[PDB]
């Protein structure tokens, strides 16, 4: 299912890559998902 | 180690 939780990619987001793990880049707020934006 | 992503608190 990959990040299922009945919630797909967060709206108004833009994942990227730090300097693995990856994240949806929560620029809209002020942090970064390090495991799941909503699980 | 595992550093966080860029764009931190202003």
């Amino acid at each position: 299912f990959e990040i299922p939780d009945d919630v797909p990619l967060p709206a108004g987001w833009e994942m990227a890559k730090t300097s693995g793990q990856r994240y949806f880049l929560n620029h809209i707020d002020q942090t970064t998902t390090w495991q799941d934006p909503r699980k | 180690g595992t550093p966080p992503p860029p764009y931190t608190v202003g």
